[PDB]
């Protein structure tokens, strides 16, 4: 029953008495569940340290992961080109579900096209998919480019991206000038950032392989700017003006800014500024090439040092403090512009901001997950602020990454404590939060779960979730937000501290039991 | 460094005062030298305030709503006249407390007349009776109504001990008429003091025919400790469990009933010298209660303060302190053995109000820390006198110091810590030096007794030693 | 045009009365006044409005909420021969503050425009005991430009002249307020007029028209009026009509320099015996 | 006793056995507190119907007010001016407290100096006191100018600033041409806003009066901006921002972000930025003058169009959509710039995000509360968010912004429900959310012991704080944020939100509860 005065949805609706009366006679007739106390035991049981050593003995299962598929990365870049229509060779729920998931996280239109490879393809191959693809695709939606990744069945029957394309071509399915570069993107082979760094390997040879004769460092006298898998649009702005009040010429290849917060105007733009093809031919001339998120990069690098004959420098992620002085040194030392005054007062403010807020973030233990070079800048920032994080999770790290995450560690007071976990789910978090509780969690939406599971064990047991990273369902609008430089960092303390408060708040609002802590003044 | 470069250093500083501030302000500063026997000569005190030269100091009502009254939990504190001294004073002191406030506590809450210009035109009496009618039928479980008076009220004459007598009468309920009204005095010293007689004409002696108390010979009262941080909590559980009875906590955590019942009592241990020991003396020459003064700021002082209490005892109180003693002596020492090498040899600047400029010193030496520079903002000739029996040789001594003159004493000496006000605090961390709060403990504490001192190392050795520091100059600067 | 005048001197030396008078000589003549009632007693209008002004600034501001609320219209009521009159509120004796009643009363007047032009005179009939700087405040920077002082030939009457221009200084030389002249309210001294003329000359300044005492004044007064409005034919009329002239008439405007008390005695013994 | 590896503060501290024993010990033999069904009963009183009625019948006690006294705002304003020292006549113990105030606000230094008027100043007037603080403050911090205020102490027996001041100049205490000007602003009129404006028309007039016969309208081609009393830098950097994006001309007068904001680099500047005395002299030659938050700047209004013969707009506070677009529309018709495409696309992200957050945010009720330009604004905001601001309280706000905000509830169809308080405390808002209760609470840190007595009614009647307005002390870098502008809509509109998301997420955490409603996508 409702009032219509007050409708309840179906929270708290379910909560109602006849609902509650109804699900208890479902379970207790036709569900057949365990028993309460058996419930209650097994969960407490997987709150515990033996079941986090049978839970690290896992070698063939992945609960929760923590990573997504090659093509997902792969379309991100893509689309952080001009008029650039995402194409994914194989199936076309491969495509509908990367569009989802793009939409949940930006909340904003997410352009990409399948050639809708099915059985009688998958036995024959996609060249007539690719051809009909391609001029569909051209003709329906007129971009500049397609850009094209694949899904993991087109990839295990070997489909030749190249051959299927210059095939399309030649047979005038599409103009033979038409840009179309292309990447395979093995689903099971790395992770979304390798789609991301694959797919830009391929657009950068695409437009740059052959015509490389007339090409001389320097000549432009900019600096190239790679982002990698990037889905804060206030680290691309962030990027940019840093840059732009340094008085440094500056090339974001893959910028997709633009096509990810257009604005609510009576039209629909399916295109929205981006890396322009001009850019991406121009960009041997650069004077440098800095990659942003280098672990992730890592065939860009070789391809940008070997073929551009760039001597990429050796930068971490411009995250928290230390690397961004870094970042913005190099940045010095390439184009020879020196760090303005405005850039200075924001690290001074930065400074401030640490200064004011150190009692409060000293000591706090974090368990932190995401991609490698952004766990490794909150790391980094982490130590820098006094913090301690404990629980190191990257799925899609390796041992290297591991190496110099460990390395970073030992050279801080605050890394005593820390492990780094590799090739690890969010079920090994989980165990991990449970038998080593954190004060907090650092990491993406699925996280909450986790969230919800330690409150079972009880209130002082709830490890709270900070939302940070990617991808972020449950909250609107942080997709907005920075990471990278000051700006970043300011940002990001600001959230940790005052999540460390509003969960003191919290834990002090009892009047009469725990108010005698609950100040105003903090 | 040395006595004759800090005699140059204050001469300096003074360099820049006019004529007439230059002289007043160069009896206010001194170098420390334990050969001096009256502070008199040696440095001067509780005097008035150089114009515009941005002194710390507040004002009696400060001292007496914020300081002494305030902390009283089951009372309701008005602040009487404009609406700004409340709202600024509202729960930025830290005095904790145990209650439900607005039911029948009311520390955190902010009751003022709010005095409009016709309040001060036609006079605000009326308007006090009626906010005292209004008091009683919003907040009838109050045990006590005390009227803090603004400067307009002292201005205008208006008559609060008579709205205060009619209404108790009227209501059975004491109202307690403090006339603190911020021009008098120089600080907040005044304003202890005009407390101290408020509670001693309008609280103190109410049960004076009363006997119906069960008094053991171990009973004593902590008078001069607001409960900074639960800092008085930290002590109480000390003091009883050497076998004492603690009957009163002045002010903080503290209740009417507690002042009530001080006069009861045998001892009054006074931590606060300098707020409430106008009222200890008050108690010791008419009921005959002695007061000691103790110290519960780290290891030693705690120790030294429990064996000097427990020596006005029998054999068991004596007992049971050496096995407290005994007790917690593992505590405190892994505390020591974990913070100390991380604070020693570390120079400590200090500037507080009235008490803790000297009374923190020995804490800090537990963790060998060396303290070069201390100074109050209120303190009297005999806080002095009592200062330099702990001050090291040749250190600084301030009263009442500017913001000119402490952020040159600081730049000349760079101490490794500053520990003052909230007013200090960014000044000196934009400075690049490490600052620790000393009045509210920074939001943390308590810091009085063993679990207190395992905090203040904790919160030192935090501040001290925190990374930031490291990161003041940008490295594209030289 | 536009003269503004504040009236001071001992208490009950008869500011108001005179004040009162004068300006009804001065309105005879044509001439536009307000008279401005700086006394929480709000009796410096009643021989104008042949009442006394039950509404004040203070008591219409604490009716209506606050000052800001409050209308000219509501305050400033006209009177004999054009005499406009308002008068500042204040408490009931020894309750509140009436100088900061006075402070509010003078800036409403001036934030709502009260000194508007074709207004020849305006004159503030302030209380004989300035206790506080808020008595003070028609005498601030461009509220009064000229101080009439009433004495008289007693000591005490004299002393609290000297006392007043000691604290006029300050004002003087804070901004352009000056001392036009000593009025003297006669009180049948011995060498009455030799004392207000000496103490004038010793403080840089004149005795303006010694006025008379005659019962006139308190039968009319007592009849709710002026002299003029009762007896325009009588002497203190004319009187008052030649004070009226004398204070048009007048150029000495001076910074005071007061004598110490040594210097009072001194004169006191001079032109104060036989 | 301590554990020296963990270490508890306070909380948990005093939850400990033995802490816990002597409290009850405490109270049991000393306290001889109301018997804890008493105190049960009394606070279910206070939560009640009559209770509120009895609270709203009060006519003399103030009870937690929201709103502080006129030398607050006075000081703020004077801050914004160029090397200027803020200098309060009066008592010393109110400096104290302003400084203290805006030192737990900002966490930055404040400078404010007192004449420290006693006792014997009190009686005496405080000429001398004058005297030797203009000069002592002169000689030993080196303003440029000092900007004076008053104490009431200093109000009541009325002491002549003009007069102490100049006789100060005339006895040589300070030069006869050094900046000094005045403003009475006595506590027990108004509030801290109309200090501001008092402060503010003071240090026009003292620049402006007695020069206006060289000044011509237009002459100089720029648009006076005043932006009253404001605690968020963002608001003034985001003014900035958009009028230097329009291309427009701008003269912002007290402005005092710099001051407030300045970097921790190993130095300590008392003074940086802020309107300088150049600005202020040729302000009467602006196009004209645009009051940011007019309500509170009457004076300043009667000024400017009296004497400088602007004629100042009819503007509301630049919050939300609707007046966002009314003061870019009103700055353009009168610098004649149009307004850029950069702020159209601003606009339209802004409008994009209404959509996107609109089920979430539409028929949520809010009680909120602050000065009145501010709550005016958020008031607008709301509405055009589909909310319902059912309690609107102004402590400071007067009877014609009463009838203005009426007559802006009376327009849309979800201010049906709301009423607008003025001249009511904390007090009676803590009754309003107990009788008839909003989803939310906006405002200042006070609330917060709102939100504890809802939540000692219950969880189910728990009304959350949500901290925007001034003073902010118990969250840190709040300060930093923006409420005016589109991005400041945005802003606002994001913390609104996810404050509603993080609810609904914290009320369906319970696993087999209510975790059936814990959606991954929100
Ligand atoms: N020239 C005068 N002749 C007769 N009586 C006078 C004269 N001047 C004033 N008075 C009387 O002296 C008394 C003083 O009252 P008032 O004029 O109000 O003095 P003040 O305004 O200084 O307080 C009045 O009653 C008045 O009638
Ligand atoms: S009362 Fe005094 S200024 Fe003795 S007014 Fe002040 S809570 Fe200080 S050095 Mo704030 S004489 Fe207490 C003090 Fe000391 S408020 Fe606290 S810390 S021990
Ligand atoms: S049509 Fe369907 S969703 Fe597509 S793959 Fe095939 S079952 Fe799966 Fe899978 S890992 Fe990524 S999302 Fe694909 S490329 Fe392969
Ligand atoms: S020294 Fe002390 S704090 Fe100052 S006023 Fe006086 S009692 Fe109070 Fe009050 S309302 Fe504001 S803060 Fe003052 S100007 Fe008056
Ligand atoms: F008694 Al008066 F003016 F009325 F001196
Ligand atoms: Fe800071
Ligand atoms: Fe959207
Ligand atoms: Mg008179």
């Amino acid at each position: 029953s409702q009032q219509v005065d007050k409708i309840k949805a179906s929270y708290p609706l379910f909560l109602d008495q006849d609902y509650k009366d109804m699900l208890a006679k479902k379970r207790d007739g036709f569900e057949e569940k365990y028993p309460q106390d058996k419930i209650d035991e097994v969960f407490q049981w997987t709150t515990t340290k033996e079941y986090q050593e049978l839970n690290f003995q896992r070698e063939a299962l992945t609960v929760n992961p923590a990573k997504a598929c090659q093509p997902l990365g792969a379309v991100l870049c893509a689309l952080g080109f001009e008029k650039t229509m995402p194409y994914v060779h194989g199936s076309q729920g491969c495509v509908a579900y990367f569009r989802s998931y793009f939409n949940r996280h930006f909340r904003e239109p997410v352009s990409c096209v399948s050639d809708s490879m099915t059985e009688d393809a998958a036995v024959f191959g996609g060249q007539q998919n690719m051809k009909d693809g391609l001029q569909n695709c051209k003709a329906t939606y007129k971009p500049d480019m397609i850009a094209v990744s694949t899904t993991c069945m087109a990839e295990v029957i070997g489909d030749d991206l190249n051959a299927f394309i210059n095939n399309s071509k030649k047979e005038g399915f599409i103009p033979d000038e038409f840009p179309v570069p292309f990447a395979h993107t093995p689903s099971f082979v790395g992770s979304h950032v390798t789609g991301w760094d694959n797919m830009f390997e391929g657009i950068a040879r695409y437009f740059t392989l052959k015509s490389m004769d007339d090409k001389v460092v320097g000549s432009n006298k900019k600096i190239n700017i790679v982002p990698g898998f990037e889905t804060y649009l206030g680290n691309f702005r962030v990027i940019k003006r840093m840059l732009s009040e340094m008085g440094v010429g500056y090339s974001l290849l893959s910028d997709p800014e633009e096509v990810l917060d257009t604005p609510a105007d009576g039209q629909f733009r399916m295109y929205a500024g981006g890396t322009t093809q001009e850019e991406m031919k121009d960009a041997p001339n650069a004077l440098n090439t800095v990659l942003l998120q280098p672990w992730h990069l890592e065939k860009t690098k070789k391809f940008v040092e070997g073929t551009w004959k760039h001597e990429v420098p050796k930068l971490n992620i411009p995250m928290g403090l230390d690397w961004t002085d870094e970042f913005l040194m190099k940045v010095s030392e390439i184009s020879g512009q020196p760090i303005p005054a405005s850039l200075t007062k924001e690290r001074g403010r930065l400074v401030d901001m640490m200064t004011d807020s150190h009692t409060w973030l000293h000591g706090k233990r974090f368990a932190l997950w995401g991609d490698p070079d952004f766990v490794m800048g909150l790391v980094k920032f982490l130590l820098e602020l006094g913090c301690e994080p404990v629980h190191i999770l990257c799925h899609n790290g390796n041992k290297r990454w591991k190496k110099a995450v460990d390395a970073i560690l030992a050279a801080s007071p605050y890394g005593k404590n820390a492990t780094v976990y590799i090739g690890k789910d969010l079920w090994h978090l989980r165990s991990l939060v449970f038998t080593d509780k954190p004060d907090f969690m650092i990491g993406n939406s699925y996280g909450k779960f986790i969230q919800r599971d330690t409150l079972h064990k009880g209130k002082e047991f709830e490890v709270p979730l900070i939302r940070i990273g990617f991808p972020i369902f449950d909250r609107h609008h942080l997709h907005r937000s920075t990471t990278l430089g000051y700006e970043g960092a300011m940002q990001i303390l600001t959230t940790l501290v005052n999540s460390i408060l509003e969960r003191l708040d919290e834990e002090t609002r009892g009047m009469q039991a725990t108010d005698y802590n609950h100040d105003l003044v903090r | 460094m040395s006595r004759e470069e800090v005699e140059s250093l204050i001469q300096e500083v003074l360099e820049v005062y006019p004529e007439k501030a230059r002289k007043d302000r160069n009896k206010h500063l001194a170098v420390n030298d334990p050969a001096v026997t009256q502070s008199k000569k040696c440095i001067i005190s509780n005097k008035k305030s150089q114009p515009g030269l941005m002194t710390i100091r507040g004002c009696a009502y400060a001292g007496s709503k914020g300081v002494v009254w305030g902390p009283i939990k089951d009372m309701i504190h008005i602040s009487h006249g404009p609406v700004g001294c409340g709202q600024y004073s509202r729960a930025g002191r830290r005095n904790y407390y145990i209650g439900t406030t607005g039911v029948n506590a009311f520390v955190t809450m902010n009751f003022t007349s709010d005095f409009q210009e016709k309040d001060i035109v036609f006079g605000g009496d009326k308007k006090l009776a009626k906010l005292i009618d209004e008091v009683e039928t919003l907040f009838p479980l109050n045990k006590g109504i005390s009227v803090q008076s603004e400067c307009p009220i002292g201005l205008i004459g208006d008559d609060i001990e008579s709205v205060s007598k009619v209404k108790g009468a009227e209501l059975s309920k004491t109202i307690v008429p403090v006339r603190c009204e911020g021009f008098r005095g120089v600080s907040q010293s005044l304003g202890h003091h005009i407390a101290n007689d408020a509670v001693r004409d309008w609280v103190l002696g109410k049960r004076d025919e009363d006997t119906t108390f069960a008094s053991t010979p171990y009973d004593v009262a902590i008078i001069g400790d607001y409960n900074i941080g639960g800092d008085a909590w930290s002590s109480r559980i000390l003091l009883e469990e050497m076998g004492l009875r603690c009957v009163a906590q002045w002010s903080g955590d503290g209740s009417i009933s507690e002042i009530e019942l001080t006069p009861k009592v045998k001892l009054n241990l006074v931590h606060c010298y300098r707020s409430m020991n106008y009222i200890s003396r008050h108690m010791e020459e008419k009921y005959g209660i002695p007061w000691m003064e103790y110290n519960f700021f780290g290891p030693t002082k705690t120790i030294e303060s429990l064996r000097a209490i427990a020596a006005k005892f029998d054999e068991s109180i004596q007992k049971k302190c050496e096995e407290v003693i005994a007790k917690y002596k593992p505590e405190w020492e892994a505390v020591v053995a974990k913070y100390r090498p991380r604070l020693e040899g570390k120079r400590v600047m200090l500037y507080i109000g009235g008490l803790r400029p000297r009374h923190v010193i020995g804490a800090y030496e537990d963790l060998g820390m060396e303290v070069v520079g201390t100074g109050y903002e209120f303190a009297h000739n005999d806080d002095y006198d009592r200062t330099m029996k702990e001050m090291g040789d040749s250190t600084l001594l301030y009263d009442d110091v500017t913001g000119y003159e402490f952020e040159e004493f600081v730049k000349r000496i760079k101490p490794d810590l500053i520990g003052s006000g909230i007013k200090e605090k960014f000044i000196f961390q934009k400075m690049g030096i490490p600052f620790r709060e000393m009045h509210s403990w920074d939001y943390s504490g308590p810091y009085h007794g063993f679990d207190g001192f395992a905090i203040f190392a904790r919160d030192m050795d935090m501040t001290l030693n925190n990374p930031c520091w490291k990161k003041l100059q940008a490295p594209w600067e030289a | 045009a536009m003269r503004q005048c504040a009236i001071y001197g001992k208490g009950g030396i008869g500011k108001s009365t005179t004040t009162q008078n004068l300006v009804a000589a001065l309105a005879e003549m044509g001439k536009k006044v307000m008279i401005v009632g700086c006394d929480p007693k709000a009796d410096s209008t009643r021989l104008i409005l042949h009442s006394k002004a039950q509404n004040t600034i203070m008591e219409m501001a604490a009716e209506a909420g606050t000052v800001e609320d409050l209308e000219l219209e509501d305050v400033l009521k006209a009177g004999y021969g054009g005499v406009k009159c308002v008068e500042s509120g204040g408490p009931e004796p020894g309750v509140g503050c009436a100088g900061r009643g006075v402070i509010t009363a003078i800036n409403f007047l001036e934030e709502e425009g009260a000194y508007e032009d074709d207004l020849d005179f305006v004159f503030y009939d302030v209380l004989g005991d300035v206790v506080c700087g808020g008595f003070a405040m028609p005498i601030r920077e461009n509220k009064a430009q000229e101080i009439y002082i009433v004495c008289s030939g007693e000591m005490m009457a004299m002393y609290a002249a000297n006392n007043i221009s000691k604290g006029i200084v300050k004002y003087a030389n804070s901004g352009s307020v000056r001392l036009g002249g000593l009025i003297c309210n006669s009180r049948n001294t011995d060498r009455e007029d030799e004392l207000i003329i000496a103490l004038a000359n010793k403080l840089g300044t004149q005795m303006i028209h010694f006025v008379p005492r005659d019962n006139v004044v308190q039968r009319a007064e007592i009849r709710r009026m002026t002299v003029i409005e009762y007896d325009p034919k009588a002497k203190q009329a004319d009187e008052y009509r030649a004070l009226a002239r004398k204070v048009v008439d007048n150029k000495l405007l001076v910074i005071p320099n007061p004598i110490t008390m040594d210097e009072l005695e001194e004169l006191l013994m001079e032109f104060g015996i036989m």
